[PDB]
């Protein structure tokens, strides 16, 4: 089923039907192109991948040549030769003359292409002179300046195909060719920025990061994205200080070589709004403080309030460390009081299923599986807004093979065909044994898919026990190899959080505190927390759960320090420290250590291999980074996720509004950041931002 | 000053060192390029 | 105060444990419904229970163990 | 450098003296002296760089006017010209004696390697074998015929 | 020295024939603003003192309390 | 004029010099930088030193502002900054400008600005 | 150059662990001859039994390696020690790099516990 | 000899950050950052030389 043919004498075998491209990837030769791309259609625009071929009269694109079995591939005939200066040289008769201004210095892929098979000279000297193109407004995120475009295709076939904003579009012929919407009409996709990584040159290009450095300047650190179910894994560049930008490093499984729009332009909140000392309340006035006398502070009130127990409120936020939680559940519990809750509303109990049996609050299918999907149906949620990556897999699925989605909640616009069932629970039990009991019956690989909103509504107990049925019912959705409850996250560390034990129980569920402790967790209200309450916030910046405070101390962000984080799949994965914490601000856990020396608990580390054996006590499964199991326990996890919720939650009539209120304004950094201020202005059903 | 003589101390500068060959293409964009053996001493080819 | 245990995912040495917690949590969570249990497996381990207290205390036992009766007898053991 | 191309004696000293080592010296103005009337004769026109543009710079004239021009004059000030991986030693005849350089290219741009051979590192490595049984106002005499600027010597 | 003008400069260190009071005006580079002429202050108190053109890079946060 | 030197204390420049320019007052940078903030910063370095034989350079926007904006009778313009008195290869480099929209455009070495008409 | 320096040797590699361990017998007792010797040539503040009880655990650090070949470098580098201080060829300046210690008494608020690691995030 | 910024015409500052200044000197003496200002076009936030290592290259 695989052929075997010659590159430059080189052997090589690849599987039938495939690109020529890739066959010369795989050889080892190296091809310069423009056009081709993995994860996209293919076009042959660019005519950069000419190659000889024999029995060919002339030579063609290896990008468009299917492989044929005894084929014998020259790279370096005198006609290609001269073909690649030639196509280079056509190339570059109306790029205009930006090199010291576009954006893409070093990163020109155009322009390394063009010093090995460039030509020396450029015979344009002519007078009257090259074309020249509009200015073309897309939008608050993406520098557009289309003079530098080529039409290389790769813009526009991915926001048609993947991205699913099918706005972008190629209008005239030869030089009055444009790209873009001619209404000069906003575009927004849910991944709408992942264009500037995608042109080669820099006809699109980063806004904020206009000008500010330069990719020789940077210093490069592979890493991993919060805000954002997936943990995508980027690449952090960084001058030394700041942070200039993140690219999405390539991964096979968790991205395809994608990151989410709010992944990317986080960097903003990352360096304007952040604590930079500990600041003490004086009573309606915060005024800064020695370090030792905020956290002497701390255990001088602990000594006046004495909480001895279930008084000891404990919430840790979205976008925290699961190496900090470990220091903060040691704290808690050598303190005396298991109060430690999720910031999420219906947090402050169990979230109405089982902490065991991590199938309960991972996803447990693969990602990878749902390009084996068959028919899925979402509750709760918009995929396309939490973890849009996740919806570039289901649009790629979607295109690829034939599926079948239903949409029970919210009325979303996804990119692909959703089919609506309703907006109750009592809506959702008539579509379970409607139709889809056959379907998912039926259906081979399927899966069912819920998001985390659901726990904010108190009925959310019956809201399992209904499909907890479910999955129990049907012995295809819940076969061996794969099981077909799957959930997701607001957040990159509630699952982590979930493998913690970061649960309160029933009985720590009823007293209010005295001593609350905030470690990140933006969107506590001033109900969710006593009168007298002793609230110091822990976190990196300036929102709502630092302007509650009494004493607020300034922890690292997800940049500065050697974090580590679990998705909803379950990868451990290390986020390598960019830079160090900036001003007085510390890493968390570190400060936990100290919090701890100062009250009687006494914390038996203090190194980080130290909370790194301290972290395999509590799951071996986190110290083995990054590498998925499934569950043995299936059937047994689903039925102990059915007994404990059963019959005593009464589901009301509420109905399933959205989960969030907008995107691009969550988790204390898309707030902070104004460019994601001034990107949450422009979107919503603006006369730009319109379809008709 | 103090010891009225000069001190070795471990480093600190004013500035941080940057390279900047970060920026750098992995294979080394010069071609295979012909030889210069001589035609008696390469290997003669079966028959 | 919790408890938690780990096993192998593959079946070797964790396998009375593995059984263990496919029969013996309906009871075991009824029998002590203030305390918590959580379960974690890591592709190869040695079979574990680690418990904590009422003080943040801790303390565990490891489970090269007969069956699931033989289970039970260490945790019973070290609960106490 | 055409050296060959330009006719030009050399002299040769007879004791292993310092007054040949002097002797030598003046006779090398007289030389290259000539050198320069056999070169301002003949200088040549021609393009005073190399020809292409991919190992040094474009001129300024036509590089704000070609778009081939501006990418050669940015990747050779941002990166620079790609070297073959090898390495050479070269040695040319410095007036102070044979100056060598040895280099070893990675094949990237930055060389891997350079040693230099400057030339009065071995003259003051050769100084306690002639300097031996010598005055002390003679132990001057001895110094700067060697040329031990000391620029050279370490590095 | 450096109390004389540039374009006199040139020629006091001999780079011209032509004296700045004989050139032509199309040589004059033209300017839309006055000149000052601030020779030199080395050790006078109008010596030039340095300081980093940009703010700090990372601006703090101000204290905005919120009463429960 | 006078600001607080960070400890209540107020510090007293005449207002020639809490300016940006002699031809603007305000910022034109994200992180401009204020003198406002720069005598906030060192003032300890700038005592017992005069305040007039400081560079204050004149600075460009205000200048780029009072430019005539030109008129193009076709479509594409080519701007170089170049003079036509020197012999040479001065100016920013041949660059084009696509002037449909409404509104002037700058060109983005020299910022010079050009209509279509 | 013929000829070497005064207490220079030519350089020899030792095939037993034993000839090694003769050869630093022999060293340690030309630098204990020759300590006090080195605090009139280096004009120090203290006194001769500090420099004899740096020397002596000097070798209290290299007490424990096993290779022979490994000592033998290392042999060869306290030779040239030897071969420095016993002339004028390094100066006090240098001389006093062995002594970080002795000069000043560190200062206060030297860090012990995690705290006062802590308060100075590990200076 | 020292250093200087030209200017254009009618007085514009004449330095985008191209950065080939910070790219080549072989010293280091080049540091700049730069931000796009208010009408958009680049221009330099802080350039400067450190003319203790500026080795007229
Ligand atoms: S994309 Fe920009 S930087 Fe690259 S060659 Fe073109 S103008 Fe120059
Ligand atoms: S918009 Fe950019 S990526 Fe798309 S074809 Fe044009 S230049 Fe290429
Ligand atoms: S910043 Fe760039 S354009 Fe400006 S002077 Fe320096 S090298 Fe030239
Ligand atoms: S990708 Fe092969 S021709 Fe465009
Ligand atoms: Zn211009």
């Amino acid at each position: 089923a695989e052929i075997e043919l010659t590159i430059d004498g080189h052997k090589v075998s690849i599987e039938a039907g495939s690109a020529l491209i890739q066959a010369c990837e795989k050889a080892g030769v190296t091809v310069p192109r423009y056009c081709y791309h993995d994860k996209l259609a293919i076009a042959g625009n660019c005519r950069m991948c000419l190659v000889d071929v024999e029995r060919a009269p002339k030579p063609v694109a290896s990008c468009a040549y299917p492989v044929a079995p005894g084929m014998v591939v020259r790279t370096d005939t005198e006609r290609v030769k001269q073909a690649r200066e030639n196509v280079m040289e056509m190339m570059l008769q109306n790029h205009p003359l930006d090199c010291p201004v576009c954006d893409q210095g070093g990163e020109c892929d155009l322009q390394d292409q063009s010093m090995r098979y460039g030509r020396d000279r450029g015979r344009f000297t002519e007078i009257t002179g090259k074309r020249s193109t509009e200015d073309k407004n897309i939008g608050p995120l993406v520098k557009t300046s289309m003079n530098r475009c080529i039409h290389c295709t790769r813009c526009v076939r991915f926001a048609n195909d993947i991205a699913g904003a099918p706005e972008l579009g190629s209008s005239g012929r030869g030089n009055d060719m444009q790209i873009g919407t001619y209404l000069e009409k906003n575009l927004n996709t849910e991944l709408s920025g992942n264009v500037i990584d995608l042109c080669p040159v820099g006809a699109l290009t980063n806004k904020p990061y206009a000008f500010r450095a330069r990719p020789w300047e940077l210093k490069k650190t592979e890493s991993i994205d919060v805000m954002d179910a997936v943990g995508s894994n980027i690449r952090i560049d960084s001058k030394g200080v700041e942070v200039m930008r993140v690219i999405p490093r390539v991964h096979e499984d968790v991205n395809e070589e994608w990151i989410n729009d709010k992944s990317r332009f986080a960097c903003d909140g990352l360096k304007t709004q952040r604590l930079t000392t500990p600041l003490i309340r004086v009573g309606d006035k915060f005024v800064n403080a020695t370090w030792d006398d905020a956290l002497s502070t701390i255990a001088k009130a602990y000594q006046q309030k004495a909480p001895k127990g279930d008084e000891f409120k404990a919430v840790a936020g979205a976008l925290v460390e699961v190496e900090s939680m470990v220091a903060l559940k040691d704290m808690t519990n050598a303190l005396g009081s298991e109060n430690t809750t999720t910031d999420t509303p219906n947090g402050n109990s169990a979230p109405a299923h089982g902490i065991t049996f991590r199938s309960n609050y991972l996803f447990n299918s693969s990602i990878a599986g749902i390009e084996d999907a068959d028919a899925i149906l979402l509750v709760g949620t918009n995929p396309r807004r939490e973890a849009a990556v996740m919806n570039a897999r289901i649009r790629k699925a979607w295109l690829r093979q034939e599926l079948e989605i239903a949409s029970v909640g919210p009325t979303l616009d996804a990119t692909f065909d959703v089919a609506e069932l309703g907006n109750t629970h009592a809506d959702l039990e008539k579509a379970l044994s409607g139709e889809f009991g056959e379907v998912l019956k039926n259906a081979k690989n399927p899966l069912i898919i819920v998001g985390s909103g659901i726990t904010d509504r108190e009925d959310a107990g019956a809201f399992f026990n209904t499909i907890g049925k479910f999955v129990e019912s049907t012995p295809s959705v819940l076969n061996e190899n794969w099981n077909g409850y799957n959930v997701l996250q607001r957040s990159a560390s509630r699952a982590g959080a979930y493998d913690i034990g970061f649960t309160p129980s029933d009985e720590a569920s009823k007293t209010t505190p005295k001593m609350v402790w905030l470690l990140g967790a933006d969107e506590v209200a001033a109900s969710d927390i006593p009168a007298d309450a002793f609230v110091v916030y822990q976190g990196h910046n300036g929102d709502v759960g630092a302007q509650f405070a009494d004493v607020v101390l300034p922890g690292a962000a997800y940049t500065e320090k050697a974090g580590t984080y679990v998705n909803t799949e379950g990868r451990s994965q290390i986020s390598r420290a960019a830079t160090g914490p900036p001003g007085g601000a510390r890493e968390d856990w570190k400060i936990l250590r100290a919090v701890s020396e100062y009250l009687g608990v006494a914390l038996p580390y203090e190194d980080a291999y130290e909370v790194r054996d301290r972290l395999a006590e509590i799951s071996p499964s986190l110290v083995r980074y990054d590498l998925v199991e499934p569950t043995v326990f299936g059937d047994v996890a689903v039925q102990h996720s059915l007994v404990g919720p059963n019959g005593s939650v009464t589901p009301s009539s509420a109905p399933l509004t959205e989960t969030i209120e907008n995107f691009y304004m969550t988790d204390s950094i898309s707030r902070s950041s104004p460019t994601m201020a001034k990107s949450s202005i422009a979107f919503n059903k603006d006369n730009k931002k319109n379809q008709a | 000053e103090e010891k009225r003589r000069v001190v070795y101390e471990p480093l600190e500068l004013t500035q941080a060192f940057r390279n900047f060959s970060a920026g750098s293409t992995a294979w080394e964009p010069v071609g295979p390029g012909r030889d210069d053996r001589p035609d008696s001493f390469k290997l003669p080819t079966p028959k | 105060r919790e408890i938690r245990f780990h096993l192998c995912q593959n079946g070797s040495s964790s396998a009375p444990l593995r059984q263990f917690v496919k029969n013996q949590i309906g009871a075991f969570q009824k029998a002590n419904p203030s305390t918590k249990v959580l379960v974690r497996e890591a592709n190869g381990v040695k079979p574990i229970v680690f418990a904590r207290f009422d003080h943040g205390h801790e303390s565990k036992i490891g489970l090269d163990v007969s069956s699931e009766k033989e289970v039970a007898e260490r945790v019973k053991s070290l609960i106490e | 450098d055409a050296y060959d191309k330009v006719d030009f004696d050399v002299p040769v000293g007879m004791n292993g003296d310092c007054y040949d080592r002097y002797l030598i010296r003046m006779a090398e103005f007289r030389q290259s002296l000539r050198i320069i009337e056999q070169c301002c004769n003949d200088m040549p026109a021609g393009a005073v760089k190399v020809e292409d543009f991919k190992i040094n710079s474009p001129p300024r004239n036509l590089m704000k006017e070609d778009m081939e021009a501006l990418i050669h004059h940015f990747l050779l000030y941002t990166k620079g010209y790609s070297v073959p991986p090898g390495e050479t030693y070269t040695a040319i005849e410095a007036p102070k004696g044979e100056m060598g350089v040895y280099v070893v290219s990675d094949g990237s741009e930055r060389p891997y390697k350079c040693k230099i051979r400057a030339p009065g590192f071995a003259h003051l490595g050769a100084f306690d074998h002639i300097a031996r049984g010598h005055f002390l106002p003679d132990a001057v005499a001895i110094i700067g015929t060697m040329d031990l600027v000391f620029g050279e010597v370490d590095r | 020295m450096s109390q004389v003008e540039p374009g006199w400069h040139f020629w006091l260190g001999y780079g011209v024939d032509t004296a700045p009071c004989n050139t032509p005006k199309e040589k004059l580079p033209i300017r839309a603003y006055p000149y000052k002429f601030q020779p030199n202050y080395t050790g006078t108190p109008g010596a030039f003192v340095t300081y980093n053109t940009l703010k700090p890079k990372i601006s703090a946060w101000e204290p905005v309390t919120k009463q429960r | 004029k006078s600001i607080i030197s960070y400890n209540g204390n107020t510090i007293e420049i005449p207002e020639e010099y809490t300016k940006q320019a002699p031809n603007r007052d305000s910022t034109w940078a994200p992180a401009q930088a204020s003198k406002t903030e720069i005598y906030k910063n060192n003032m300890v370095r700038f005592e017992q030193k005069d305040l007039s034989k400081q560079p204050m350079p004149y600075a460009g926007i205000e200048l780029i502002a009072q430019q005539p904006v030109r008129f193009v009778h076709g479509n594409t313009a080519v701007c170089d900054g170049a003079n036509h008195n020197g012999p040479g290869a001065q100016g920013h480099p041949k660059i084009f400008i696509n002037v449909d929209a409404p509104g002037s455009h700058a060109c983005q070495y020299c910022g010079t600005r050009y209509e279509k008409e | 150059a013929i000829i070497a320096t005064a207490f220079a040797e030519t350089v020899k590699f030792s095939g037993s662990k034993q000839e090694l361990q003769k050869r630093t017998l022999a060293l340690y007792r030309q630098f204990l001859r020759g300590a006090p010797t080195f605090a009139d040539l280096y004009e120090v503040q203290f006194s001769i039994p500090t420099i004899r009880t740096k020397i002596r655990q000097e070798f209290e650090r290299h007490r424990f390696v096993d290779d022979l070949s490994i000592q033998n470098v290392l042999y060869a580098k306290g030779h040239m020690e030897y071969q420095e201080c016993i002339n004028f060829w390094k100066q006090q300046a240098q001389f006093l790099k062995y002594f970080p210690e002795e000069d000043d008494i560190q200062g206060r608020h030297q860090p012990s516990n995690f705290v006062d690691k802590f308060l100075k995030n590990r200076a | 000899g020292e250093h200087a910024l030209r200017r254009y015409p009618s007085g514009e500052e004449r330095c985008i950050a191209c950065k080939l200044c910070e790219a080549i000197c072989p010293a280091l003496a080049i540091t700049i950052d730069a931000e796009e200002r208010i009408d958009g076009s680049r221009r330099t936030t802080k350039y400067d030389i450190d003319m203790t290592k500026c080795i007229y290259c």
